[PDB]
RNA sequence: GGCAUAGUUG
DNA sequence: TCTGAATTTACGGGCGCAACTATGCCGGACG
DNA sequence: CGTCCGTTCGCCCGTAAATTCAGA
């Protein structure tokens, strides 16, 4: 009996087939797989489907592709309803014969039907509200849901790979709760802080960078514009540089006023991509936001004044806009990567020289019994951190003024238009951390005991690493990933106690 | 020189350095493991001798019999591999053994006994390793992973600071056996030492002292040294070893001789050692405080009372030593026990257990392993002796005894199994001497304190496992036996044995399915290292200390081939160049280094022997003589690496890829790559999808070979010679006259395996790779199979990629490829799939399979034959009917395409039980398969008859020969020919005599199939007839598969653009694949640049060469710019030469080379940056790797020139239509009315509690609502909201879910009332 | 702490559903406890609507018209 | 269709 | 020699989510 | 074939019980 009730808690649990632990009454209902946490607070549901995700970058924020089978066996219930009511099935039979073969009058139906039903978009890890999101379906010849890119970050979903889950809300308080509660376009504002969580991530940053930047002497250097209108007819007709210091004249709207937006025209001193995204943005915000460079950082806090000046819809059309923008210019850039572009500094090899006559020398130091062991190593270890700091800089310097152009005269330094600094100041992928091993040394890895090694890998990725260098490297990397698996469950265990007790 | 299939295509090699060592076969490990497992030894050592010496004789309890070992022998196997794998069987073979029972009569020791009887009895059978590697265990093939144990022997750890909150260290000792209990002593923070068997009940440790009969006195004098008070005359004057005085504090005046050498109060100086070492001082005078701490070590009685005064370990005071004072005791013996460097642990624990005597121990024992059982002085003994005594119970194995001397510093390496007194006794004195601040405690991730567990030894230890339980059972019989009646065959029971193995090898955590969708994956299982298993760890309790990568992994485990996930670090891969030792350690080849010269000869050294050395990097370099050109080269000395001075060096490294495996050596230019991603691109390596054609990779690392052939996927011919006859399915070789046997004639012939299903339902298919008289020599491939182009391994294929950004459709990590990638069905792939529909013998009436059925019409039916069963080559698509069969009540339960799955049926097998009386179309396949049998019987004979027929031809060329009326008369009748006195004549005699047995084997053979294919089918209980269909889908390609590369990056097929608006170069040539810039420096695998680079340097040169051969040119230019694009490098070790070649081998490659110019890249020495920029040169292509790029759409140029190559794209088994599900309405759970799990079943998401979270975060109070109970538990509920839909009204009845309910019934069913009390 | 103050909850099925089901549902049936299930772990389980969104409207008017 | 084992994906 | 506080020790709780594929099985033993 | 009944080996923490101080 004791066994029924609780098998194993007095001990020596009796088992059945193959020496293992039956389940009794209190291990169903207890546990990760009993009756509360299985089959009570999370349970599988009907109208619901699951797919890999895809791109689909000419999807507006409030929709998203929902392929044509995935819907039409989602919206089963529905196609029969509206054919049954349009008298092309008087049984539920013939609707469902129909249905199967896949007539040509039932993806009329399914269009139809797909007109204003939002579908609940839900990524696995389910971390933060946003995790769900309710977009209106647009059928898709495929086999693939195309995710809008602006709401990768708030799902935080890549497309290596990944798949998503999408729920059909039935009810009209369903379909009215995902259009006015868990809309795309609703979610504008992250709950945990006030920062937007729709900013443009790596392509729109890149392209708008690039596009919203300058050169010391380009194509129609200094010629005076009518107007934006005019920026785009000369970028795009060939007789002006996308980043090319002209005079424009901008008309902005400051609504300073009781509610009425005040028009203001100047003679604007910028480049010609500076109007031409000017052509994008609202009535209500002052040009000097758009005078930048506009990297990652620039481009949220552009969104959030948005937001607080003009409101829900004229920020969600502004970063429609902005991810068109982006998506267009920096594919016209043709952004690459080189083998070229990760410049070594000419100076790397005798720091590196000096670097290791230092260690010769405090080990002939330390030999002759001046010094201890520990002493030592902390000496050898600050060494090879001031030698890779002072790497580091080098690279970076030679990086950031890259070019040295002119031709009507005196040379002038410029911020570099190398790809991979590009690609790391505008904020788009990378940092200073990852460019550092890509060119400089990567400087000093620590052993699995969680010790600094004496001796650090002096070599970069453009350059080969050898054998030991690349064992320590994995060292380090293994030791990274082990962390990671162990961490993301005391994550989950953590936000699990959190939501419970609150 | 090049043996004519490495002369078709030379793949340019940038290596630098030379070679010392080939590349061993692969799979060597399972083959050497198993093979030592069947094989006979005479020795004993290994196999199933070793178990069979071990278990037999068998002996009773009393002296009545005893039945013995002879020999045992595997029979033929009863099924070919291929007819194993099809009928579903195991590939087995019977174990017979001969076994001797002899019988002992009255008095009979050494005369002779009744009666002998030797039969050759059946124990079971035991699965065969096929030639690959593999099993085939119930149709399915499998691989036995190899298993890194902990390995048997003594072990010191600390317990750092887990414990006693206070920093202070323990140090336990574990005794782990082969077979056998554990012992574990430890120690506590009060510094007892406790023993623990099987990790019970902590009692003290000198209670297993006290039960192996040792006293209190014996114990202290064995754990402890001496201190001799004699009372000479007064004061008590005490022996003193000059020694022993060194770290204490002189509480009196240590002064002997007018010489004071410490004075009073002050310490003992090193000083004062020296002068006493120097003056010869053994007896001083000590005062009265000295001894009223101290010990006595033994006993001692009194000569008045004649009792004892004072017992062994007890702190002596003023008072026994004044009672001793009378009893004339002037010697007295103490203990010396130090504060810090001899500490008092024994004394401790003899006083805090309360056992005094032997049986006082053995009953605690007892109490302790047994709890609550009434214990006995002689049940007690038993079990004591039997724990770590008893050769049954216990038994430390050769490595076991081999660690156990080795850590206790002993001289020899062989002993005995079982423990004993004097191996417990030196654990623990071990253990002491590791507390009291000598020596140090072991790491067990150490390489040299893990064994590798293999196929062939745990085989071994399950038919040990098998044996004991039929030895238990024969002792048992022995004792009721009829003895002058019965032969030893029904003694020996042949089920526990078999049932014991079969459990290993079916079910079990290292006999796992084997990942076969690649010829890389099945070659990367089979090298598989894994810590979990029967004896190992489990992935929830290991954690942080095996996971990490240690420094004695190198050259043994691979540190960046492991999966990420739940078991990073737990599943290792054996590198490429490591070997298993003798006793189960991985070693590793080094080079020796006896003088300055680095010697040619290799040492393989293991883990603990590489310890104390000092090893030169593999990439050091040397001269033509030998000699490091640098006087300061990188080595590693004690696991660290460092600089160290050009003679010291002891040992160097093979190869520079000796520390990676062979998935991880696939991946050119590794050494830019980041450890992470290329974990990431050897994982996905792993599982490429074999394409229609393979595509020989441009940019290579020279493993595709070794990797390819070594694997069994190809046809590698066993003899050289010349090819014959070449179809689709099938290789003949007339083998050269120097490489064939005397005799038999003596050609061979490769069947090759057409479109077959692979364990991942991919397609199996060999291609010849050789055409009509081609010579080949041995060991050449013949025919490639999947994923192998010319016997190199080619998992996707090489496509022209350009990095830039494309309007968001490469956004994120997807990729943009063109519609010519797809037109050109090039990552096609064929997919087979099996489909059953079986007959079962249910109540109510059986099953039929014929063609009518109800419910349908005659279109469908139609492509049914009169049978029920689909023709073959029909093109079914999801819905029809595949096998028609009814079930009584009639109702249609025919087998059907899963809905979405189209392709052509391209295979039927009817599998029939025994005496069902087969339908037509299975009397129609098993009359088609023996026709075919006897055609391939008959043309398998008339092959090798023209082929003997050719070599009795060419023997009678010379010596009598005939060439005009030779075909006058048949050529049958050739034994009544003419011919002088010779050996020749004899060898026709051979070969008539060999023909004749050719014929008589051939009738045999075909008897034999006849009945291996008319018989019945041995099905499941309760299954009339099985009927088994092979779909062949075709899948291309669309945008959701996912694609990737060898450098860990990813990507879903976003779109699949028009060829019109992809970008393209001035040419007009558009790129195929566009790739995100982006996603190169924060994930940083330069390395996939670098080989964009070098795949459009060789793209160049195969473009150059097919411009060179489109338009004819001479042979002299072709083969000057095919010698100069080998020519170039820096210092290439290739050096491959053309003025060989006789320009019909230049046209050859060069026909070869006209698609791009496969080069190698060593993973460690692969090609410079400035050798890229040089071969970029050769052609017309710029240095810097960059072209201008013009937009598709609007025509205008890209600025800011792009980066444009080839890259090696591979396509995973990620398949979104694979992929994709969806559910409005299907099938439900049973205990709960919930939506079925899975897609396999119709099953439902599962809306979890997190997103039950992330509603309640939400105001969606109504959408979670119907989630919870409408849409998946509400019964009445959901069909009335089915209902409503139906009818257009969008509303919900909530009711209450049933899981609700089944949760109060599961509660209720407790002692517990819960109920829903009243509104 | 956290799971203290989520365990010692006056509603025992929100703490049953938490950690150590066998205790809490020991304790409660004990001490014979009732649930008012006036949180929204206790209305999911029960399967009705939260009284957080478009549910403590419901949640009022049943309060109100109990 | 339930559990276990093994492998894999994010 | 009794009795309360503090310490130590043994023991029960917990240890992310979602998804896919495969095999083995549900029991080994008398009429 | 038809039937038919009996393996220790992880880490962390809270909590109750056993043990040991430390008196008067
Ligand atoms: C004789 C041979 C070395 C020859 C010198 C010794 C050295 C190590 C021994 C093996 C290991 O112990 C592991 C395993 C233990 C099992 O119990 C029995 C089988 C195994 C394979 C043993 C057989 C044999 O005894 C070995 C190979
Ligand atoms: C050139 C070769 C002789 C070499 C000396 C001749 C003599 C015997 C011939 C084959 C045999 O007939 C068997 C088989 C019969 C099939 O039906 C057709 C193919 C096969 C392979 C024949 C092709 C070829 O013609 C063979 C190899
Ligand atoms: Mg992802």
């Amino acid at each position: 009996v004791d066994a029924l009730l609780d098998n194993g808690r007095r001990g020596r649990a009796i088992t059945g087939s193959n020496k293992r632990p039956l389940k009794s009454l209190a291990d169903m209902i207890k546990g990760k797989q009993g009756r509360f946490r299985q089959n009570l607070l999370g349970k599988r549901v009907d109208y619901s489907g699951r797919s890999v995700i895809t791109v689909g970058p000419y999807l507006r924020l409030h929709q998203c592709g929902l392929p044509k089978k995935m819907a039409l066996e989602l919206f089963k219930p529905f196609i029969y309803g509206k054919l049954e009511l349009r008298g092309l099935a008087t049984t539920i039979k013939a609707a469902k014969k129909m249905v199967e073969r896949e007539e040509a009058v039932v993806w009329d139906i399914l269009d139809e039907v797909i007109r204003e039903h939002p579908v609940l978009l839900n990524r696995a890890p389910t971390l933060h509200r946003l995790g769900i999101q309710a977009f209106e379906p647009v059928l898709i010849e495929g086999k693939a849901i195309q995710l809008h890119p602006l709401v990768c970050a708030a799902y935080n979903a890549d497309f290596d790979g990944d798949q998503m889950a999408v729920h059909v809300p039935l009810t009209l308080e369903a379909q009215l709760e995902a259009r006015a509660l868990m809309m795309s376009t609703n979610n504008i504002l992250s709950p945990a802080n006030g920062e937007p969580i729709i900013v443009p991530s790596q392509d729109v940053v890149l392209g708008l960078y690039y596009m919203t930047r300058d050169c010391v002497n380009a194509k129609g250097e200094g010629m005076v514009l009518t107007g934006p209108k005019e920026a785009e007819r000369l970028y795009r007709s060939g007789l002006a540089s996308l980043h090319a210091r002209v005079k424009v004249r901008i008309t902005e709207y400051e609504k300073d006023a009781n509610g009425e937006l005040v028009a203001k025209t100047s003679l604007k001193d910028t480049t010609v991509g500076r109007a031409i995204l000017w052509m994008i943005v609202p009535k209500g915000l002052p040009y000097s936001i758009v005078n930048q460079a506009l990297g990652k950082k620039a481009i949220s806090k552009m969104l959030n004044t948005c937001y607080r000046i003009l409101g829900l819809k004229p920020t969600v059309i502004f970063a429609d806009q902005i991810m068109y923008t982006g998506f267009a210019y920096a594919a016209r850039s043709g952004a690459s990567v080189g083998i070229d572009d990760m410049v070594i500094p000419e100076k790397k090899h005798e720091i590196i020289s000096e670097a290791e006559a230092e260690v010769a020398e405090i080990q002939e130091q330390f030999q002759s019994g001046l010094v201890t062991a520990g002493e030592r190593y902390n000496k050898v270890i600050d060494i090879w951190a001031a030698a890779n700091d002072r790497v580091s800089k080098a690279m970076m310097d030679n990086l950031q003024t890259e070019t040295v152009i002119n031709r009507d005269g005196q040379e002038e330094k410029q911020v570099s238009f190398n790809s991979i600094y590009m690609m790391a100041d505008s904020g788009a992928r990378g940092s200073a951390a990852q460019i550092r091993q890509l060119a400089g040394m990567r400087g000093l890895m620590a052993k699995p005991d969680g010790s600094i090694i004496e001796t650090p890998i002096t070599a970069n990725f453009r350059e080969g690493l050898n054998v030991l260098q690349y064992f320590i490297s994995t060292h380090g990397a293994r030791k990274g990933l082990a962390d990671t698996a162990l961490k993301t469950a005391n994550s989950g265990y953590l936000t699990r106690r959190l939501v419970d007790v609150a | 020189v090049y043996s004519y299939t490495e002369k078709k295509r030379i793949r340019k090699d940038f290596g630098k350095r030379p070679q010392v060592l080939d590349v061993p076969y692969l799979l060597s490990i399972q083959l050497d493991s198993f093979q030592k497992f069947i094989e006979q030894d005479p020795e004993g050592q290994y196999g199933l001798e070793a178990a069979f010496r071990s278990v037999f004789p068998i002996q009773s309890y009393s002296g009545n019999s005893e039945l013995q070992y002879v020999s045992y022998r595997l029979g033929e196997p009863v099924f070919d591999v291929q007819e194993c794998q099809i009928r579903g069987v195991t590939y087995s073979a019977p174990l017979r053994v001969k076994l001797r029972l002899v019988i002992y009569e009255r008095e009979a020791p050494e005369g002779t006994v009744k009666d002998i009887k030797e039969q050759e009895v059946y124990m079971g059978e035991i699965p065969l390793m096929t030639d690959n590697g593999t099993f085939v265990i119930n149709g399915t093939e499998r691989v036995i992973v190899s298993q890194l144990h902990r390995s048997p022997g003594v072990f010191f750890d600390s317990d750092k600071g887990k414990t006693h909150s206070s920093g202070k260290v323990l140090y336990n000792a574990r005794i782990i056996p082969y077979r056998g209990s554990w012992l574990d002593f430890e120690f506590d923070p009060k510094d007892n030492l406790f023993v623990r068997i099987d990790r019970r009940r902590k009692l003290p440790a000198t209670i297993i002292l006290r039960a192996l009969n040792y006293t209190t006195e014996q114990i202290l004098d064995l754990f402890f040294e001496k201190v001799i008070f004699e009372i000479r005359d007064n004061k008590l004057q005490m022996e003193l070893v000059p020694e022993r005085l060194r770290g204490e504090t002189a509480s009196f005046d240590i002064e002997a001789n007018g010489k004071v050498y410490v004075e009073k109060g002050r310490r003992i100086t090193a000083r004062h050692i020296r002068q006493l070492e120097k003056d010869d001082v053994k007896l001083i005078e000590v005062p009265v405080e000295y001894i009223a701490g101290k010990v006595v070590a033994k006993d001692y009685i009194d000569e008045s009372t004649g009792e004892l005064i004072c017992a062994a370990n007890m702190e002596l005071s003023l008072d026994l030593l004044a009672k001793l004072s009378q009893s004339g005791h002037k010697r007295i013996e103490t203990l010396f026990t130090n504060d810090l460097d001899h500490g008092p642990y024994i004394s401790e624990t003899l006083r805090v257990d309360p056992t005094n005597d032997r049986l006082s121990a053995l009953v605690e024992i007892y109490r302790m392993m047994r709890p609550g059982e009434p214990p006995t002085r002689e049940a007690a003994e038993s079990l004591f002796e039997n724990l770590f005594f008893s050769e049954d119970r216990y038994d430390l194995s050769a490595v076991g005894r081999m660690k156990f001397n080795r850590s206790l510093l002993r001289e020899e390496i062989e002993g005995s199994g079982i423990l004993s007194k004097d191996d417990i006794i030196d654990v623990m004195k071990k253990l002491i001497d590791i507390r009291n601040g000598k020596g140090e405690v072991d790491d067990i991730d150490h390489l040299g304190n893990r064994r590798i567990r293999s196929v062939g030894e745990m085989a071994e230890n399950q038919f040990r496992v098998g044996l004991v339980r039929v030895e238990r059972a024969v002792k048992e019989r022995l004792s009721l036996g009829d003895l002058d009646t019965l032969m030893p065959q029904d003694m020996i029971n042949a089920k526990p044995i078999s049932a014991a193995v079969k459990e290993f090898f079916g079910s079990s955590q290292l006999s796992q399915f084997m990942d076969q969708n690649n010829p890389l994956s099945e070659i990367t299982h089979k090298r598989r290292i894994s810590a979990l298993g029967p004896g190992g760890l489990t992935r929830e309790r290991a954690g942080f200390e095996v996971r990490d990568v240690h420094p004695t992994h190198y050259g043994r485990v691979c540190p960046i081939e492991t999966p990420e996930g739940p078991n990073i670090g737990l599943i290792n891969s054996l590198s490429v160049y490591a070997q298993t030792n003798e006793y189960g350690f991985l070693e590793t080849p080094y080079r020796k280094v006896t003088d300055g010269v680095v010697t040619d000869e290799i040492h393989y050294l293991s883990a603990i022997e590489e310890g104390n050395y000092v090893i030169a990097q593999a990439n050091s370099n040397l001269d033509e003589e030998g000699h490091f050109v640098e006087d300061l080269v990188t080595c590693r000395s004690k696991g660290e690496s460092s600089l160290f001075s050009r003679d010291q060096v002891d040992y160097m490294d093979v190869s520079t890829q000796q520390v990676v495996s062979v998935g991880a050596s696939l991946i050119p230019f590794l050494e830019h790559d980041d450890a992470n991603r290329a974990l990431m691109g050897a994982n996905m390596q792993r599982q490429a999808v074999p394409t229609l054609r393979a595509d020989k990779p441009l940019v290579g690392t020279g493993m595709e070979r070794a990797v390819a052939v070594d694997s069994g996927v190809t046809a590698v011919a066993k003899r050289g010679g010349v090819v014959q006859y070449v179809d689709a399915s099938r290789i003949v070789i007339k083998v050269n006259e120097d490489e064939m046997y005397p005799g038999e004639a003596g050609i061979d012939i490769y069947n090759l395996t057409k479109y077959t299903r692979s364990n991942q339902n991919t397609c199996i298919n060999q291609m010849p790779c050789v055409s009509l008289g081609e010579p080949v020599e041995r060991g050449d491939v013949l025919a490639d199979g999947p994923s192998t182009d010319l016997g190199e391994l080619a998992l996707g294929q090489n496509m022209r990629v350009a990095f830039m950004p494309w309007n968001g459709y490469n956004f994120e990590d997807s990729i943009l490829v063109s519609e010519r990638v797809v037109q050109e069905d090039r990552f096609t792939t064929i997919h087979i799939q099996e489909l059953a529909c079986v007959s079962r013998d249910t109540k109510l009436g059986p099953e039929e399979i014929t063609a009518d059925i109800p419910n349908v019409g005659e279109a469908a039916l139609s492509k049914l034959d009169e049978s029920g069963i689909v023709y073959i080559g029909a093109e079914v698509t999801g819905g029809d009917i595949l096998v028609g069969k009814v079930t009584p009540k009639v109702k249609d339960s025919s087998l059907r395409v899963p809905n979405g799955v189209s392709g052509t049926v391209i295979d039927v097998q009817v599998f029939t039980r025994d005496g069902v009386e087969k339908d037509k179309r299975a009397l129609e396949i098993e009359e088609m398969q023996l026709k075919q049998a006897k055609k391939d019987l008959s043309e398998e004979l008339q092959i090798l008859e023209a082929g003997l027929f050719s070599r009795i031809r060419a023997v009678l060329v010379a010596g009598g020969v005939e060439a005009e009326k030779l075909d006058k008369l048949p050529r049958d009748r050739w034994l009544e020919l003419g011919l002088t006195d010779e050996e020749k004549q004899n060898q026709l005699e051979q070969l008539a005599e060999q023909y004749d047995e050719l014929k008589h084997e051939f009738e045999k053979k075909l008897e034999a199939k006849r009945r291996k294919i008319t018989q019945g089918d041995d099905l499941a209980p309760g299954v009339l007839k099985i009927v088994k269909v092979y779909l062949a889908v075709k899948r291309r390609i669309q945008p959701g598969d996912k694609m990737a590369g060898r450098h860990g990056n990813k990507g879903v097929i976003s779109k699949i653009n028009p060829i019109e608006d992809m970008p393209y170069d001035e040419n007009g040539t558009p790129v195929d694949i566009v790739l995100n810039p982006l996603g190169v420096p924060s994930r940083m695998n330069i390395g996939q640049i670098l080989e964009t680079h070098l795949g459009m340097a060789a793209k160049g040169i195969g473009d150059k060469i097919n411009a060179m051969l489109k338009q004819q040119q001479e042979v002299a230019k072709l083969r000057e710019f095919i010698q100069r694009a080998y020519d170039l490098g820096a210092d290439v070790r290739q050096k491959v030469d053309l003025s060989t070649f006789s320009d019909e081998e230049v046209m050859r490659l060069a026909e070869n080379l006209r698609k791009g110019m496969p080069i190698a890249t060593p993973v460690f020495d692969g090609a410079k940056e400035a050798e890229i920029k040089e071969l970029l040169k050769l052609g017309d292509l710029p240095t810097s790797g960059q072209i201008r790029l013009y937009d598709g759409r609007t025509g205008e140029q890209f600025e800011r020139p792009v980066t444009v190559g080839y890259m090696y794209m591979l396509k995973l088994n990620h398949l979104v239509d694979d992929k994709m599900h969806a559910r409005s309405t299907g099938s439900y759970s049973l205990v709960t009315q919930q939506p079925l799990g899975g897609k396999a079943q119709f099953g439902g998401q599962r809306f979890g509690e997190m997103e039950v979270w992330a509603l309640e975060a939400y105001g969606a109070a109504y959408t979670l609502q119907e989630m919870l109970t409408v849409k998946s538990d509400d019964v009445n509920g959901r069909t009335k909201m089915y209902k409503n839909i139906v009818d257009g009204n969008h509303q919900m009845e909530p009711g209450m879910p049933e899981s609700f309910n089944v949760l109060l019934k599961e509660i209720r069913s407790l002692g517990i009332n819960i109920e829903l009390e009243d509104e | 702490g956290i799971t203290k103050a989520s365990l010692a909850t006056e509603s025992f099925i929100s703490a049953a559903s938490f950690q150590e089901t066998t205790r809490v549902l020991t304790e409660a049936a004990v001490a014979g406890k009732r649930d008012e299930l006036r949180g929204l772990k206790e209305n999911v389980i029960v399967g009705r609507l939260i009284p957080a969104g478009t549910g403590y409207a419901y949640h009022q008017d049943r309060m109100r018209r109990r």
